[PDB]
C-alpha cells in the first residue's frame, strides 16, 4: 500500500534478480580499465612482482576503433499510404537537437561499455531553451549512463532485448556534494536532508570510492484509456486531442478560438511518471515526464536468459582466465630472473687462500693461482671446480605462456567483425528513435502538412502559457538506421550523390549535378556556381 | 559429499509496525554538534476567562516540547577467512541474512518501545476467547479511550494483535452459526476484517511482547506531588535548558518490583477530557520508564491536575487529569499478571529518526564502504569492507544507526487481556 | 653503491610514430549553416 | 571578474576516457607499456653488468 515500500520492494527485486550478472559486468568493467589483478588481500601481505603484461586491451582497442567508424542513427521514413513527405519535419527535428557532443558521447559511452561489460545505456531527456530551442521554447538531448550494469536497474520480467515490456526501471544518480546542491535546487528539494541510496557492495581496490550522493529515479508506464476530444478544425478536417493535455489550460480557449466540439471517445494510451527516491522517503512523488516510453535506452552484447535468469556478455568476460594465467607465469619468470643465485665457482676457502684478489673479477692478471699443498692432509684432494649452474625458465613456464597466450589470441576475436554488436546498436537506435518521437508528439509543436503549406495550429492559455494541440495522426513515419548525418542539407546532399554515383551520363546525370551545385555551402565561388546552377534549373523548367 | 546449490527456505518474517512507523531524517551536520538530539513543539493550548473587569489577570504565553534522540549503532561484524570452502560458500546468503535480521531488530525494537511506553491501558479480566464479541469489545474499548481523551488521530489509527488472540477473535467470528461477509472471510481465510470498531488498520503481529506482571504490593505515594507544565528551566549556571513533556519522576513508598514498562494508576486520580477539561469515568493511567533510585519512578505521562492551586493559568490549560497526588493514595498495578500485549496506537505517535556513518569518507582509507538499503523498513546503512593479514582473512561490518521515539505516549495504547488475579 | 641503470627505450618510436601520424591529418572548425538559415549564415563567422 | 562567452574557456583533449564507479579513468598509450618496459631495462642491465 505505502508507495515508498512498494517501490522499494520493486526494487530489491530487481537488483536481487539481477545480482549474477551486474557482479560479472562489474568485474569485466574492473578488469578492462583500472588493474588485471583483481586481489584485494594483496595489498596488506608483504610484496611480491606483479605484471601486467596485456593482450586483450589491443583487442578491445580495435573493436572500439571498428564500431567508432560506423556511426549509426535513426532514419524517419513514412509509412504505407501517408504522404511522401511525412518524415521531413520529425526528421529535421532529431538531427537538429542530436547533433550536439552530448548525444554522441552518450553513444560512444553506450557502445565502449557494450564491448567490455556487455551492457550500456544512455537516457533521453527534455529542458526549457530560451536562446535556441527545436520547438516550443525546448529542448529534447541525450545523456550518459556511466556503469549501466549498477547504475540502471531494469524491471526484472522483461524478455526484450530493448526492454520495452519492461513497466518500471530505476536509475541510480551519483554527484557529488555540489552536485547535490544543484540537483536539489533544480528539482525543489531540501538541500539539509542529505539523501542516500543502495549501491554495489564490493572488496576490490577501497581507493575507487568516492564520497558522494546517491539518489534514485523511478521510471513507471501506465497504459490506460483515457479521454480524447472530437473537435472540428476552423481550418479543416476533424483533429482529435487528448483531455488531460488540455484539461483546464485551454479547454475552453479552444471553443472561444472556434473548436465545436463533435464527439468524445476513449483511447488507449501509455504514460510515464517519473519519482525521486531515497531510501527513507520519497521526495518526488508521480511527476507526469513526456512520451509513452521509458526514456532509458539500453545497449546489449551477448544477451540471453539461460534458465530464466538473464546473462550479457561482452569480449572481455572470456579471456580474463587466460589473462591471469598469463600475468601470472610472465611474474614467476620475472622472480626467477631477479632472485637466484648466478653462475660463480665453487671453492673451498684453502684452495684459494692467500689469492683472493685475482678471482674478484679485475683483469691485472694473466692466469689464476690455486693453493696446492695441505699441511695435514699432505695434498689438496682433487675434483673438478663445479660452477652454480646458470638461471633457466622451466618448460612447464615456458610452455603455459604460449599456450594461454594462444587461448586469449582464440577467445578475443568477437566474431569472424562486429556485425552482431552494430545490430544491437541499430536496434538500441529503433528504440531510442520511437522514444523521441514519442517524445516530440507529447512536448514539441508538430506542424501538419496540406496540401491545399503547414498548418501549424495552437492557442495560448489566459497564464500567457501557449498549450501545444496535435492531432491523434501522428504516427505517419516509422523507424529505421542509416548513416548519421549533421543536418538535412547534409542528409540531401548524400542522398544526391548515392543517385548519382548510379545513374549513367544521360539528362539526370546534368540534372542531379545541377541539383548537387544547388544545395552546396556558400563562399564566392560555390556562390557563382550555385547561382548558375539555380538559373539552369529555373531556365529548364 | 555430495551438496547441491538449492538452499532450503526455512524462515520468513513479517514487519508491519516498522512500516507504519513514520521515519525522520535530520541534517547530521546540525545532529552532530545538538548531540543527537533535535526539539519539536507542542500543539499550543490556551486558557480561558469569565466576566468583564479582568484587570492583572492577563496571562503569559506557554509552548511546550518534546525531544527526539538516537541510541547506537546495530551491526553485523563478521570476518571471512580466504581458504575455508565453507566460508566461501556462504557468504553472500550471510548478507542476505544480515539484511533480514538488521529490518527484524529494527521492528523488534519499535514494539518494545510502543508496548513500554504506552500509557494507555485497556485491561480485561477474563481471556479474549470467553465471551462474544469480546474481541470487538476490545477493539471498541480502544476506540472510545481515545475519542474520549480527545487525542489527535488524523493521520491514522493502528490494533496489533498477537496471533494467539488473532485467532481468538477469528473464533468468535466463525463460531456465529450464521455466513455472511464478515463471517464467511474468517473462515476461508484467518483475516478478520480490516478495520474494527472504528481502527482502520487492524492487524495481527508475530512479535509483540509478553508483559510480566509485576510484583509490586502495597505501594502508596510519599508526599503530595504537583507537577508543572514547563517549557524550560534555569540550571546551575543560571543557563535555561529545556525540559521533556513526556515524563515525570514520582517519590512513592517504595519502588520494589517495579521495573519498566509497567502500568499503574493512582486511587481517586481520573483522567480529563484534554481540551475540554471535562473529568471522565475511567482512571488515569501511566507507564512507568524507569526506576531511579529506589524510592523514585519516572512515568510517561505528567500528571497535570485541573484542582491544582500552584499553576499558573497557562500551567492549568495543559491539565489532563483532576486532581493531584495526595502523599497517601495508593498507585495499583494493573498488570497483574502475565500476558502478551495488543498494542494500538495513533499513526503519528511513533517516529523513526536515522543517520548516516560518514565512512566512506577520504580518512577511511583501506576500507572500502559503500550504502546498504535495508529492505522492508526503510532504513539505509552501511556496507564496509576491510582485508587483514595479521590473520589472513577479510572483516565484513554492516552497520545501522537510528533510533525509535514515542513522540506522543498519550496516544500509544496496550490491551492486555486475563488481567484477573 | 651505485649500479649500472640503462635505458633501452621501445616506446618512444611508438609515440613518435603516432604523433607523426596525428600530425599529418589536422582538424580545424567548421561552421556549416543551420536549417533554414540563409546559405551564407556561416561565412563571416568562419572567416573571422 | 565577469568573462567573455557562455562557456568556461578550456577544451580538454582525452584518449581513452571513462568512468568506474563514480571515478574517472583517462589513458594514453604508455600507461600499459610500463611493466615490459620496466623489466627489458632491468634484464639489459643485469646483462651488462
Amino acid at each position: 500500500e505505502n508507495r515508498l515500500e512498494s517501490i522499494l520492494s520493486r526494487f530489491d527485486a530487481d537488483w536481487t534478480a539481477s545480482d549474477e550478472a551486474r557482479r560479472e559486468a562489474k568485474n569485466d568493467l574492473f578488469f578492462s580499465r583500472v588493474s588485471q589483478w583483481d586481489d584485494w588481500l594483496s595489498q596488506y601481505t608483504t610484496l611480491q612482482y606483479r605484471g601486467q603484461f596485456d593482450v586483450v586491451r589491443p583487442v578491445v582497442r580495435k573493436l572500439v576503433s571498428e564500431m567508432r567508424q560506423n556511426p549509426i542513427d535513426v532514419l524517419y521514413r513514412p509509412k504505407d499510404g501517408a504522404r511522401p513527405d511525412a518524415a521531413d519535419v520529425l526528421m529535421g527535428m532529431y538531427r537538429t537537437d542530436m547533433r550536439h557532443n552530448t548525444a554522441k558521447i552518450a553513444v560512444n559511452i553506450a557502445v565502449r561499455e557494450q564491448i567490455e561489460a556487455g551492457v550500456g545505456a544512455w537516457r533521453l531527456v527534455t529542458d526549457y531553451e530560451d536562446q535556441s530551442p527545436t520547438s516550443n521554447n525546448q529542448v529534447i538531448r541525450r545523456e550518459p549512463i556511466h556503469s549501466a550494469c549498477s547504475h540502471v536497474i531494469w524491471d526484472s520480467n522483461s524478455k526484450l532485448m530493448d526492454k520495452s515490456d519492461a513497466r518500471h526501471c530505476t536509475v541510480i544518480h551519483s554527484m557529488s556534494q555540489n552536485g547535490w546542491e544543484d540537483f536539489a535546487e533544480k528539482y525543489d528539494l531540501d538541500a539539509d536532508d542529505i539523501p542516500s541510496f543502495q549501491n554495489p557492495n564490493d572488496w576490490v581496490f577501497p581507493w575507487l570510492t568516492q564520497d558522494t550522493i546517491q539518489i534514485a529515479e523511478f521510471y513507471e508506464v501506465v497504459e490506460k484509456k483515457e479521454t480524447a476530444f472530437i473537435y472540428q478544425d476552423p481550418v479543416t478536417g476533424e483533429p482529435v486531442s487528448y483531455f488531460k493535455r488540455d484539461i483546464k489550460d485551454v479547454i475552453d480557449d479552444l471553443a472561444d478560438s472556434g473548436f465545436i466540439k463533435i464527439a468524445e471517445r476513449q483511447i488507449k494510451r501509455r504514460r510515464v511518471y517519473k519519482s525521486i527516491i531515497t531510501c527513507t522517503a520519497v521526495l518526488k512523488d508521480k511527476q507526469l515526464i513526456a512520451g509513452e516510453h521509458i526514456p532509458i535506452v539500453p545497449v546489449f552484447g551477448e544477451w540471453g536468459f539461460v534458465e530464466d535468469k538473464e546473462v550479457y556478455e561482452g569480449v572481455v568476460r572470456l579471456t580474463k582466465d587466460g589473462q591471469r594465467l598469463r600475468n601470472m607465469i610472465m611474474s614467476f619468470n620475472a622472480d626467477i630472473v631477479a632472485r637466484t643465485p648466478k653462475k660463480k665457482p665453487f671453492f673451498w676457502p684453502e684452495q684459494i687462500a692467500g689469492f683472493e684478489h685475482m678471482y674478484d673479477g679485475n683483469d691485472d692478471y694473466p692466469y689464476y693461482l690455486l693453493n696446492r699443498t695441505d699441511e695435514n692432509s699432505g695434498d689438496l684432494p682433487t675434483q673438478p671446480l663445479a660452477y652454480y649452474e646458470n638461471p633457466e625458465v622451466p618448460q612447464a613456464n615456458a610452455y603455459m605462456l604460449e599456450a594461454a597466450t594462444s587461448a586469449v589470441k582464440e577467445v578475443a576475436t568477437l566474431g569472424v567483425e562486429t556485425y552482431v554488436f552494430q545490430d544491437n546498436l541499430a536496434t538500441a537506435m529503433r528504440r531510442d528513435g520511437e522514444i523521441y518521437q514519442s517524445i516530440v508528439n507529447d512536448i514539441y509543436d508538430v506542424p501538419r502538412n496540406v496540401t491545399i503549406l503547414m498548418a501549424e495550429v495552437v492557442d495560448l492559455a489566459t497564464g500567457e502559457k501557449q498549450v501545444l494541440n496535435d492531432i491523434r495522426g501522428r504516427y505517419e513515419c516509422y523507424t529505421d538506421v542509416g548513416p548519421s548525418f549533421q543536418s538535412m542539407k547534409q542528409q540531401n546532399r548524400a542522398e544526391i550523390l548515392e543517385l548519382l554515383g548510379k545513374t549513367p551520363q544521360g539528362t539526370p546525370e546534368y540534372q542531379l549535378l545541377l541539383l548537387q551545385y544547388f544545395t552546396l555551402l556558400d563562399g564566392k565561388g560555390v556562390e557563382m556556381m550555385r547561382d548558375y546552377a539555380n538559373k539552369q534549373l529555373i531556365q529548364m523548367g | 559429499t555430495l551438496a547441491v546449490d538449492e538452499i532450503i527456505e526455512t524462515i520468513s518474517a513479517i514487519t508491519p509496525m516498522a512500516q507504519k512507523a513514520k521515519k525522520y531524517t535530520p541534517p547530521a551536520a546540525s545532529m552532530q554538534r545538538s548531540s543527537n538530539t533535535i526539539w519539536m513543539p507542542v500543539e499550543q493550548e490556551s486558557p480561558t476567562q469569565e466576566g468583564w473587569d479582568l484587570t492583572d489577570k492577563a496571562t503569559g504565553l506557554l509552548e511546550l516540547n518534546v525531544a527526539v534522540n538516537m541510541g547506537e549503532p546495530d551491526n553485523d561484524f563478521f570476518q571471512l577467512r580466504a581458504d575455508d570452502l565453507r566460508d566461501e560458500t556462504a557468504y553472500r546468503r550471510r548478507i542476505q541474512s544480515a539484511a533480514r535480521k538488521l529490518a527484524n531488530n529494527v521492528e523488534l525494537k519499535v514494539a518494545n518501545m510502543a508496548a513500554e511506553m504506552g500509557s494507555l491501558v485497556i485491561t480485561s479480566p477474563d481471556a479474549i476467547g470467553t465471551n462474544t464479541a469480546d474481541a470487538w469489545n476490545f477493539v471498541a474499548d480502544a476506540e472510545e479511550i481515545m475519542f474520549s481523551r480527545e487525542l489527535n488521530r488524523d493521520m491514522g489509527t493502528s490494533y496489533f494483535f498477537n496471533p494467539q488472540d488473532y485467532k481468538k477473535a477469528g473464533y468468535d467470528l466463525t463460531k456465529r452459526d450464521i455466513f455472511g461477509r464478515i463471517p464467511e472471510e474468517a473462515y476461508r481465510d484467518g483475516t478478520i476484517q480490516r478495520q474494527v470498531a472504528g481502527f482502520d488498520d487492524v492487524l495481527r503481529s508475530p512479535k509483540l511482547p509478553v508483559l510480566t506482571k509485576s510484583t509490586a504490593t502495597g505501594i502508596t505515594v510519599s508526599g503530595a506531588q504537583s507537577f508543572k507544565p514547563v517549557a524550560w528551566q534555569l540550571d546551575n549556571d543560571g543557563n535555561k535548558v529545556n525540559v521533556d513533556n513526556r515524563f515525570a519522576t514520582v517519590t512513592l513508598s517504595a519502588t520494589t518490583g517495579m521495573k519498566r514498562g509497567d502500568k499503574i494508576s493512582f486511587a481517586g486520580v481520573k483522567f480529563l477530557g484534554q481540551m475540554a477539561k471535562n473529568v471522565l469515568a475511567q482512571d488515569a493511567t501511566f507507564s512507568v520508564v524507569r526506576v531511579v533510585d529506589g524510592t523514585h519512578v519516572e512515568i510517561t505521562p505528567k500528571p497535570v491536575a485541573l484542582d491544582d492551586v500552584s499553576l499558573s493559568p497557562e500551567q492549568r490549560a495543559y491539565a489532563n487529569v483532576n486532581t493531584s497526588l495526595a502523599d497517601a493514595m495508593a498507585v495499583n498495578i494493573l498488570n497483574v499478571k502475565d500476558a502478551r500485549t495488543n498494542v494500538f496506537w495513533a499513526d503519528d505517535a511513533i517516529r523513526i529518526v536515522s543517520q548516516p556513518i560518514p565512512a566512506n569518507h577520504e580518512l577511511f582509507a583501506g576500507m572500502k564502504t559503500t550504502s546498504f538499503s535495508i529492505p522492508d523498513v526503510g532504513l539505509n546503512g552501511i556496507f564496509a569492507t576491510q582485508g587483514d593479514i595479521s590473520t589472513l582473512s577479510g572483516l565484513c561490518r554492516i552497520a545501522l544507526w537510528y533510533g525509535v521515539n514515542a513522540t506522543r505516549p498519550e496516544a500509544i495504547g496496550v490491551g492486555l487481556p486475563g488481567q484477573t488475579a
